[PDB]
């Protein structure tokens, strides 16, 4: 990973390209509160649907999204659920999840500046509770970080955003968001592509994460 | 304004114009191309059967003619509907760099396909390359029809020649002419239907050879 | 392993292509267990076929068979074999096949994205029981997982995954089962061309693997 | 809708039609060429047994004719279907892209060797390219022979020309034109057979150059 | 003085002098193409209409050569323009290195385009190279034509020649003429909008090839 | 990173075009005091304001802003924070900036003479008190240092610096240098704009950094 | 069915074919070559010790026209033979890919000197490349010869050219064209054993270019 | 002594006679040129407005050949001047090696340059490469002219040929003289103004390719 | 850096090309006494004057300045600060100031032998008093080193030496010293262009540096 004349990475330009091939996730704020959904591309009755998730605990308080190589995505989310975990022994206390997200950003951020490692293909959405609210934050292959009220991630990330830039509205009731976001997540689909059942998880201010089963998903479709 | 100046020309030859092209290779011009040789073939038949002398000389054939012009108007259609084409990509070619080629690579790739077809294809050009011809006949196939009978005509019509074989190459001209159409055709179909494959396939790129997404930076 | 423009890694591509060429295994549940059924190469008659086995036991309750590199399937078969008595020795058991698979599949991701070596050539895939239940995992190259119902692995692959998503019923007795893997594998030799006795072993709840003998697999054929 | 339009071609040219011709190719083809090669070789046998006078010079001798006659009408055919192949292959050349090239590459490789037999081999262009005419005759093969004849006839027919080597040279136009069609039929059955060979070991690559199974994202 | 000299080179010949030639271009350059396309087309369809008989080649038909007079003096404007452009250029390729390169990329590479111009569409040359003629008519379309036709006429008026296709022929000289002129300014309509696209997209690097910044040193 | 022929180290001279690309910031020393302004690459209501800061306190009495690659910058700004809080504790405190500016500036340094990385593609503006008295520095790609009365980074460093060559003076009082300050800024947007709330921060001797909250930034707009 | 158009292809030119071919040219064909330049040495020795006038002028030399037809009968021989090694080398061409060409590259470096000697040692092609005809004469000799001589000839014989060097050069033709059969024999003879050589050495990979053992995986 | 040779060479073409080769040029040279070019467009406008008969076949216009001298007594002397040029550098390229070559690159830059202009710009060999003749008009202006008009003049002479596009062929030799003329002036111009800027820029490098400080070792 | 077939270094020849683009700066020997003098490119009336100087101390008897990649040279001048500390601990003080200089020249010597590394861009005068006497050094990016009577480095290395060649006696009072100094380093600028207030420095034997402030510069301008 080198400069171009113009002072571009193309390598990690080209990580950004492996993302862009992943499934659409996205997260929202909502009052009191946060949330994610992932869709899923589900290939084969054979497969058993309940296991390697899309959404992934980082702890009871935090949850995380990827997108992108999902062999690299998993090492990341080995690596923020340890070091959540050296924060909590530490501290006591996850106080602020942004630090989290700089951690994890950072390991990746190493890996775009040093020759003999190749940059992670992944971007995650994190989303959780912390001392100072309900927080949500991406983070892409260079290490870049943004917060935000909504996001989305994956091959319909621009559709979902567009979405969002228009529909979107701050401190909706849980049940008004996660509708909002099913319909986000549906103006993505191609030319009569049906959604099939995404994950949902979401937490509110002064409880710990909720992973919607598929029943309940289920009333949202 | 110089972002105007290219602002207007790129309103002015746009993916519609080019996409136009493909559409009407894609139907009208392939059924055109495939009248034509079967207007020579049969052209072929008429004079395979036939039994030459002075009076072959005398006149030139009109259905043979025919051909030719019809083969000449097709392929001048062919030359303009093409040249749209290269004036809808080369107009979109962006700024020389020494990076960020993907897609300048995909314009010049299409560009040498339209390339060939205008200039081996139809050999619309005065002069051909160290390449040759390639194609059976090209676009001024008129002429060099008429030039080569021309030619065989001064010589037995004079003191006429007494050569056996001079008639029978006056024939021989007549036969070949025709010949040529419906092999020039046929290389024309597949240069036509590859070249209808190649933008439809690349078309984004094309248009938008570079995608801006800075997103690095701050 | 570098990432091409378009995001992709080739030497992984390339690993996968030695996959492709391995013999035929498969895996799949059934009623309280799950088998392993794998297809062999016999190329000389002067090989003892009793020995180099294609179905590694793991532990007495998790098996595995690959495709690929032999000698690089060996050398993961002893790294899960060594992870899965660390796991046993630090907890006292072995809770969840997943984490085992989890820690074979990072140190293959590990070895897409560091310079200086190259990938493993090798999916395996593993069938076991564990507190969850019976479970059935494969991984490849890349150390990407997925959890199934039936799935195989090797040149006949895409034959085999055909017809079990076809003719795969849930909670077959084992009998039943095992007739038609052995369907399913006869259907992926798709010239007039004879199933010579292939290598079966299975487990159910309760109890320890079992490895079907030379004569009892003859009963199928 | 441009997805319909690629539909459309490729479902107009298919892998059979292209298989369709080699399957001929290695049949009938091989045949006809053998039968030419051996009407060609008898009427060589002839002329070589032959004094020629004046009198060969008021003739064009028909077996001659008929030999090249038939040479032209086989390399007509030949030409007609290895288009065919052409077009199958070429409506599937990919998107164009820097990588994921090695079926590309397939492509590409037997579109040459179909193109070197209908430019080289079978002489079809209106000129050769600086590469020459490695062919020992090409298409047109006939109106070569007349051309030929026909200058030499009307210099021995008139005060017609008292050279004695000049009416050996129309012995050995003759001779040569035969002994040409030996030859090219020889060099046309090696470059069909290898065509053969190198479409059905490379076939699934010339139809799906590329393979999806992107396993590696989620 | 050295540097006198060559910021007097630099003063006469300005981006200014560049743009002004790109400003005519994009507008009446284009427009008076267009022109002459038309009246080609017109001279083109009045010929078609037409039998020929000797009287035919007893006169040199007026409105097609104002049509060419018309494409000439528009190819020897465009020239000189070009050149204009060319001078820009050329005069600040910087001090020759190995190193700090990529504009002087963008300079040679618009300076090739605009050379293509000059040579290969303009066809201004003394003589065409290997890569032959690929413009369908060039600059001395005037000479080429009446050269072309007064060897005609002159076979027909004399023993004036009775060859049926050498009549044809005079049509066709004049029905070719006026076609190379649609496709010539068809041909060149494409190369003059590549050429304002380049040069409005690269015309910074084209001035300022290499840009001053040395903060490393002290 | 080697030298060309003419002693160039292109590499670098790349890193600095990533720096070219980065949101125009600015710093300018006025009576007994410095102030930092930076603009923001702000695109969607759906991104969290608060979250942004441009501007990152060092310590109570140091803050830099930063251009060019996001993630290389924090990871320079996390470095710059325990720099400072390591010559704190070896000494008791940070006597003059320079000396942290510099081990900065040699970190960056590093990266350009050794093989195996690349340069990072930043250039930082420090701006803070110390005994000397109210400082300004900037560092480049290189680690070349400058102190400056006023001076800009970023894509619009040229027009800012113009700016300021013309209209800067010294010892303005803090509300004329932040006039000032926000006038260089404006002169360096395109044709027919603002210009969102940028942010500012003033420190001034004897007295900790203080960040202008969104109200007190809308005076100056 | 596929693989059996292959095996067909291949059970009819196997390396029998090839090898017996190469038995052939090392032992007769090359005593035959040595005869033909003993021939012709004798020939040109007649000639250099004639004194010539106009009657060689009325009688082409039976002796020469012998010594160039055996040369010719060699060279079409040799050719078909040729086309045999061609023929089963290039029917096991094997799948194109980018790996495992180490045989491969065997097979197209033995075509290519095949090619060599077909096309320019033999000098068999209608036309010769931009490479030139560095061979000192070709397989169509016979007609050289006697275009060469009848030219001469008619001059001659007329009234008849008085110029003293057209007389000479009517000798020099003769003795040059013996000349070229003793050098043609000797560069053919280097060729045809040069070819043995290499097809001795190498046929294993000619034949089975692409060797398995893939104990790597199971 | 070999110092005393290579010394006495360079004390004999110094940077000085170079520099005053393109002293002269920046100045007398290009006023010179451009008043050939407005010389040969006002004698192009006296062309346009006359009208041809037979007397024109009569006499050869003194202001037509006026103007041809004048180029030609121009090229004469730019291309003694840049033998000058070519003389400095080429005395100084040093000892060949594989090393410390960026001034001699510099040196076989301006070298290039310099040939471009006297071989293909003035067109001063007696043979055109492979890559044509690229200038309007060669050094040999007058030559080509004559040779051209004499020819037409002949045919209209003698009877005396009825061609009407013969007699206009004569006026267009005349006015596309001229054209011609104007064209390569105008070419001419923009390469001597290029080697101007590319001599100043380069000229330490072109008198001292290499500068020595062995400051590593003792 | 390796040979080239005649033996040369070429990437140290390319260091030596970044070292000519430096400012010009000299040293002379005078009666008791040594002097260094630097020019300076200072441009913008918005840098601080009075920061980042051409001449540095090493320790209180010993100063340098350099010319060259100025990053490179502040590592250098680091280093030779720390080394002369550690002498001056392990003896109790610096006893040849030669030795300090090769300690520093080694440190370059080693960057154009090993892999991995570049040269320094760097060339280096040092001046000062030890127990043999005044003495002045240079050194280059190859490390080597010269002892002299006087020295130049900088852009106009070549035209000071000359003009000192010429002009240069040994033993002058420490004026005149100074006014030759400040003359042979006006005789290596362009026509028509003036001197703007260099650094100047001198030591004799028995006292510590001193650097000349402002005003005593001027009096000699």
């Amino acid at each position: 990973t080198v400069f171009s004349p113009d002072g571009r990475l193309f390598q990690v330009e080209y990580a950004r390209e492996a993302v862009k091939k992943g499934s659409t996730a996205l997260g929202m704020k909502f009052a009191n509160g946060v949330l994610l959904i992932s869709d899923k591309k589900v290939r084969s009755r054979l497969i058993e649907q309940n296991s390697i998730e899309k959404i992934q605990l980082i702890d009871d308080y935090v949850a995380a999204v990827t997108s992108g190589l999902v062999a690299d995505a998993r090492v990341l989310v080995d690596f923020a659920r340890i070091s959540a975990q050296q924060e909590k022994v530490t501290y006591g206390s996850l106080v602020n999840i942004e630090n989290l997200v700089k951690r994890v950003a950072d390991q990746m951020q190493q890996y775009t500046q040093y020759g003999g490692v190749r940059p992670y293909g992944v971007s995650l959405i994190f989303a959780g509770i912390d001392q100072i609210g309900p927080r949500l934050f991406d983070c892409d292959p260079a290490g870049t970080i943004n917060e935000y009220k909504a996001t989305a991630i994956g091959s319909g990330k621009d559709a979902v955003v567009s979405f969002l830039e228009r529909e979107y509205k701050e401190n909706l009731p849980e049940k008004e968001a996660v509708t909002l976001g099913i319909k986000a997540l549906k103006s993505s689909l191609e030319e009569g592509e049906e959604l099939k059942a995404p994950e949902i998880a979401s937490i509110t201010v002064g409880n710990k994460y909720r992973i919607y089963d598929q029943e309940e998903v289920k009333k949202f479709l | 304004k110089r972002a105007a100046l290219i602002q207007n020309l790129r309103d002015s030859y746009t993916e519609t114009s080019s996409f136009a092209v493909i559409e009407e290779w894609a139907a009208g011009t392939l059924q055109e191309i495939e009248g034509i040789a079967k207007a020579a073939a049969e052209a072929h038949g008429v004079i395979r059967n036939s039994t030459y002398g002075r009076a072959q000389a005398e006149k030139s054939p009109e259905q043979l003619l025919g051909v030719l012009q019809r083969y000449q108007d097709l392929c001048h259609n062919v030359y303009c509907q093409a040249e749209t084409i290269r004036t809808v990509i080369a107009i979109r070619i962006p700024e020389h760099k020494e990076e960020d080629n993907l897609g300048v690579a995909v314009q010049h790739a299409v560009l040498k396909i339209i390339d060939e077809l205008e200039i081996k294809t139809l050999g619309s050009g005065e002069k051909s390359g160290s390449g040759g011809a390639p194609t059976p006949i090209g676009m001024y196939a008129l002429r060099e029809y008429l030039s080569a009978r021309s030619t065989v005509e001064d010589k037995l019509l004079g003191g006429g020649s007494q050569s056996p074989s001079l008639l029978l190459e006056l024939r021989q001209i007549d036969a070949d002419f025709m010949l040529k159409v419906e092999l020039a055709t046929t290389h024309l179909s597949t240069m036509v239907r590859a070249v209808i494959n190649a933008y439809l396939l690349n078309w984004k790129k094309l248009i938008q050879p570079r995608t801006g997404s800075d997103h690095m930076v701050s």
